[PDB]
């Protein structure tokens, strides 16, 4: 319950960004890190009696702060492109040498280029095909995401209207499309495993959740194409009888 | 009916 | 309080090995945390003071070690899937207190299985609608990349299947091109039924 | 000790906006009460309020009942809120037919 | 079958006083009750069977209920030593009288148990003639209980005025107190979101208490995750309770509703 | 200090509230304390009193209030309890570097002569084993207000017996003419 | 329990006595007094802080005795004897004094059995006596049938004193019970009184040709 | 049938290092044990039927139990803080696990409460995924434990290592585990004061426990009789009967969940 | 929390001169422990001091049970004391053929 | 079976 919000957000270049952590309960220390690829945490700050208890040397941009009842917001009055990428929040009793403060689910952010670029993703499922299904007793469905930047879906499965976690994996990485600048897609495939008599049985539909989380209206496109905010995509699927 | 033994702590 | 393995690799025979190193003044304390794929910072490790071989989690563990100021995060079976980015940090003593996991890029391990007599099959998969776009191997395979930006393939993949506990380390492969596993090492032994053109 | 509250919106004898019904928000159990209830239609407080005995159960936790004779309607927004101190805000609740 | 004189009691220091509420449950229903704001100051008497009793019956009850009212005072200046305080702990201190009697008249066997904040400072026994403080403080309360006789007054009071008044209820009540009401049942199939159904026996103004539902299908006692809360009253003393389950689509009738009351006809 | 309870003996039937009474005078903030002393035990308190209210509850069904108008406390109730014979005696604590913390006199006694059930006089005489020389004589069920060296007879005599809940009010006489300072009814079943 | 020992003792005059209080559990404040109807309470003594033992022991030493002096003492137990506190009180130590050792008899018992009259009434009277007993130490309870009742039994708070003398005499202190009539026809329900002694050890210097004075087991008989 | 590995420890203010000792009873019957001050630092094997199996389980039986002990250590230097004390505070800590399956395989329902002090620390419940803390202190306990998935691990240990792990020892036990010892019974008029006598029912031996054994077919159950549960030695329990009736005047109920 | 530690002296297989028979001396509820226990024959202590597990029952309460490789006789006292740090003054048990 | 999972407080 360190929960945090938004989970995912994007902004373009230079804007102060709203980003709340909250605590669990009743503590007091709370940490704040970066937990980009680059460079290393660097540890932001730790607050402590109402007071930023340890701080390094920042240009005057980075700032944060918390509430009296624990909760904590962070406001990054100018952005850097790739200096906003993934950011954690902690939260500890009183912060002692013994004592360690845990984590949250993070703000997971990556940024687009500019709002021009921000793109919905195109996506399909692949049906299992007869080779591996006639005498390997083991189906293979495929939802693929052709065309989203930046990496924010959060590819789960339905499976049969609920969902389950077997036979179901996503790399850790988009394979990236061709490099260009600074700019490219992703695909990021995922996979299906049920058993084969899973597959056949006509009633068991199967759909991709390669929802964006990351966008909101609050933003000034005018450009010809749609709006980039958080767009609610899908897939679709059904059995095979034979 | 009540109890009367008012019960000290 | 940085370590040189950035990248460490193990199968299912092998006890787990990572490194953590530190150098620091006064009295060092060290802290141990794992990243699972895009998720908290739950920590299974801990080290204040007292016994050398330091508990742990669900199996690892930790020794202190001033002849090679570090501890080297141990453990003698990892569970199956123990695939995130374990890092350690120390930092000193300061007013109030510092505590801060200052790790330096962590180190992922990958558990690649081998069990129950991989049968090599490599096919192609056909979509719904437009049916025009389309998309059990060994355990050893370098990873390896796409040679251009065009025929995509997959990236690595391992997974597993609950009821029966068998799995299948597989490849998918979506063709950009109208027109594929060049880099690939596949034995001849393959099922490959040649769905190339189809 | 600060136990958490609980909620419940439950109906008397099956709702019919042909007759009369009673709303029920039968908090189960508690610790310090400090409390506050209030039923909801379509909003703002009204002035029905009826409480009950201030009980206590096996657990060592309160409940408390609350009545009203009313009838409803198919178009209605009717709740009933929950406060204590435990929390920071309060609680609302659906009174859906089927529960 | 049973009589029990709840009480409850709060603090609120730097307000004056503090407050007292009790109750009373002969079998279930609520027949009697007390305050320490209200205005009448005396017994409320809410019952069809227990009101034309003589007005020396109301108008005491131990009017001595609000001399326990400053009792109970009393014992929130030792208690504020007991779990050391300075003065500003608003807490409760729940008493629990009660004694149970059997079918045919016996006295079976009655019960008394206390706590503080919620956590037992001191009870009874089966039998009786024992304490079982529950804490470094408390030891001290179970001592000066063993000191002069406790048990022994208390031993009277249940064999005598607790069950003797039990009886006089019982004979008052007539059917009002035993008549037994059974649940009706209803149901209804309704779907959920895509591909599941909910199955939810529903049964409404019981009385007595003492019925639970279980989820049966094809008779096995599938006790899954179902979500229940709490036993409630339907505005009266009546008592009703519901079931809820997850069932596949077109998987339904296998799933049953188990119905098992004491009074169950 | 000084605390006095003027009544040396108090005397109430069992139709009767009981009344006693307390006095003092001292300074500063006084505290009053009330005990029973049942015969020959301990010395239980039912009637604390401190401050706050002045209806001061008590265990039971006993009470007390305190009146500056005669700084008396009166330990009372509207039905006194069916035993209740002891020695009620009054106290208070002065204050004192770490508290002083039962001064109060010699207190008082009730006695609560029953009177109900049609009481049936009798004298009767009993003999022992052994030598059954030796003879003592024996009243039954006298009234409820009756109050040399040798052929004495008993001191006051009062029981009450839990069979249905009736009463043997008595009186034994160890050595007819004994009963000389007694009023005995002219109904007595006395058969000489 | 706030027991005391001895709880009934008998000393000559002069000498010290030793008694004991022990306290329920975990206290500070122990108090001591003289309940004797003669005189006033007095407030006599007590330790705080041990200003007693550690473990909140108390004992009494009274060295020197004039007569009437020793009656019947009583101590207390409380947490620190605040202005708003109480203090349980032990049973004491009732010790009723003899003039001296020559005078220390032992008690005459003879159980008085109901008379045919006592018929139609449907209620019994047995009567056991203590005569000639001196001091009053005796503790008389009754027996039915090897059980302990507390239903017919009574005693005066005062036994009766025998012819005055100077400042001695002894007593008779008689109890009786009022079983059911049926209750004595029956032959098996045997009573026994319990004149028991208590208060004298054979710790004394007793010489004359009478039976030593000590705690001593007298009974009764009845059937 | 069930299956509990029972923990506790102790502490040593200024003497050492915290003790440790564990149990456990698969059906009833004591099979494991461990000390901190023991020679073996190892499980011991002091069952019939739990014997013939593989040095590599025996060996560790998580050996890493070692490492639990010294983490509870570290649990009692935040447990100090919470029942706020200086540092001389000798408490307990027990843990309570639990496994319990149904007779035919099923897994009915697993347990598990820690305590502190003789008094409830945090519990599971019916069903699962629920904290019931018992303190102004455990309520942070309870809402972390609600943080990192902790009721889930626990159901994947229950739904697994429990189920297995008993079934394996239920297979490996045969008979010495399921044998239905039933008690045997004897008794005299054993007079009594002088005018009573007692009739005091025997049963030594049986086992399983769980035996009804209560006071011309009522039962008059008002008075102090029986200490506890009482172990004859090796595993197998016994219960005698205690009851005062007069002289001439003396005329026990036998219940067994295993009675034949 | 103190508890008080509950004893017995029950025996095993009934007590016969004939043949062996052991004594057990088990112990009900505990809290802090600091327990030292000895086994008596007519006094003093015995080398066959043997304890067992130091397990504990539903009722956060430890228990407790002893051996002793013997044979009774028709003279002689043996017993179990009981010691803890609740008491300042230890107790003992009667091994008697009825209990 | 044992179980691994130590429950920190």
């Amino acid at each position: 319950g360190v929960t945090q919000t938004p989970r995912y957000l994007i902004k373009t270049r230079g804007q102060q960004v709203t980003l709340s952590c909250s605590p669990i309960s009743g503590h007091r220390s709370v940490s704040w890190y970066q937990q980009t690829p680059g460079q290393g945490l660097q540890f932001l700050f730790e607050y402590f009696s109402e007071t930023q208890r340890n701080k390094g040397n920042f240009p005057g941009r980075f700032s944060g702060r918390q509430f009296s009842n624990s909760r904590s917001e962070m406001n990054v009055s100018t952005l850097e492109l790739g200096d906003s990428a993934l950011y954690l929040c902690a939260s500890s009793l009183a912060g002692d040498l013994g004592t360690e403060a845990f984590f949250g689910q993070g703000t997971r952010l990556t940024v687009v280029e500019d709002l021009k670029n921000v793109f919905p993703p195109e996506v399909a499922v692949f049906e299992p095909s007869e080779a591996e299904i006639s005498h390997t007793q083991k189906a293979t469905l495929v939802c693929l995401a052709t065309g989203f930047y930046p990496d924010h879906v959060e590819l789960s499965w339905w499976v049969n209207g609920k969902e389950v976690h077997s036979g179901v994996c996503t790399d850790p990485q988009p394979l990236k499309e061709q490099p260009a600048l600074n700019d490219s897609r992703y695909a990021l495939s995922s996979r299906l495993r049920v058993s084969a008599t899973f597959w056949q049985n006509p009633r068991n539909h199967f759909r991709c959740q390669v929802q964006f989380y990351g966008l909101s209206e609050n933003d000034e496109w005018t450009q010809d194409r749609a709006k980039p905010v958080t767009q609610i995509v899908s897939a679709e699927a059904w059995g095979r009888a034979d | 009916f009540t109890s009367d033994y008012y019960q000290l702590y | 309080v940085a370590q040189p393995e950035d990248q460490v690799n193990v199968a299912e025979g092998n006890p787990l090995t990572v490194k953590c190193t530190y150098s620091v003044s006064g009295n060092p304390y060290l802290f141990w945390y794992v990243q699972y794929p895009n998720r908290g910072l739950q920590f299974l490790l801990k080290y204040i003071t007292g016994d050398n071989l330091v508990k742990g989690s669900y199996g690892f563990e930790a020794e202190f070690n001033k002849s090679q100021t570090s501890f080297h995060l141990k453990k003698p079976s990892a569970l199956v899937s123990d695939s995130a980015l374990y890092f350690c940090a120390v930092r000193v003593v300061t007013s109030g207190g510092s505590y801060i996991p200052t790790f330096g890029r962590g180190t992922s391990l990958i558990v690649h299985p081998y069990i129950q007599n991989p049968d090599p099959a490599v096919y192609q998969l056909r979509d719904s609608k437009s049916s025009d776009k389309s998309v059990d191997f060994d355990s050893q395979t370098n990873v390896s990349q796409s040679k251009d930006s065009d025929v995509y393939i997959t990236d690595k993949c391992v997974l597993d299947m609950r009821s029966m506990d068998f799995k299948s380390n597989s490849a998918v492969a979506w063709s950009n091109k109208s027109d594929a596993f060049n880099n690939s090492i596949i034995p001849e032994d393959t099922f490959f039924p040649s769905p190339e053109s189809s | 000790i600060q136990r958490t509250p609980k909620i419940q919106v439950y109906s008397r004898h099956p709702a019919e906006n042909g007759k009369s019904n009673f709303l029920n928000c039968y908090v189960s159990g508690f610790h310090p009460s400090d409390i506050e209830v209030d039923l909801l239609k379509n909003g703002e407080r009204i002035e029905k309020v009826e409480h009950s005995d201030l009980s206590f159960s096996k657990d060592w936790s309160f409940y408390l009942l609350y009545y009203t004779e009313f009838t409803p309607t198919e178009k209605d927004e009717y709740a009933c809120r929950v406060n204590h101190v435990t929390l920071s805000q309060p609680k609302i609740v659906k009174w859906d037919r089927d529960m | 079958h049973s009589m029990r004189y709840f009480f409850t009691s709060v603090s609120r220091p730097g307000r004056g006083e503090p407050r007292f509420i009790a109750v009373g449950y002969v079998d279930d229903t609520q027949f009697v009750r007390f305050d320490s704001d209200a205005a009448s100051q005396k017994m409320e008497p809410r019952a069809p069977w227990i009101e034309q009793e003589g007005p020396e019956y109301w108008d005491q009850e131990t009017r001595n209920m609000k001399a326990h009212s400053q009792t109970d005072r009393a014992n929130l200046g030792t208690l504020r030593g007991y779990y050391n305080q300075s003065e500003d702990g608003s807490h409760t201190i729940q008493i629990m009288y009660g004694c149970d009697v059997g079918p045919d008249g016996r006295f079976l066997r009655g019960y008394r148990q206390d706590a503080y904040d919620g956590k037992d400072y001191i009870a009874l026994n089966e039998d009786l003639r024992s304490w079982t403080a529950a804490d470094m403080a408390a030891q001290i309360t179970k001592r000066k209980w063993e000191a002069v006789h406790a048990a022994e007054q208390r031993r009277v009071y249940l064999e005598g005025r607790c069950v003797d008044g039990l009886r006089r209820y019982l004979e008052n009540g007539k059917e009002t107190l035993q008549r037994t009401d059974p649940p009706k049942t209803h149901m209804t199939h309704h779907p959920i979101s895509d591909h599941e159904a909910t199955l939810r026996c529903w049964a409404l103004g019981f009385y007595p208490a003492e019925i639970t539902l279980t989820w049966q299908r094809d008779g096995e006692d599938q006790t899954q995750d179902t979500e229940l809360v709490e036993t409630r009253p339907a505005g009266d003393g009546t008592f009703q309770k519901w079931a809820a389950v997850v069932v596949p689509s077109g998987e339904e009738q296998r799933y049953t509703c188990h119905v098992q009351h004491e009074g169950l006809p």
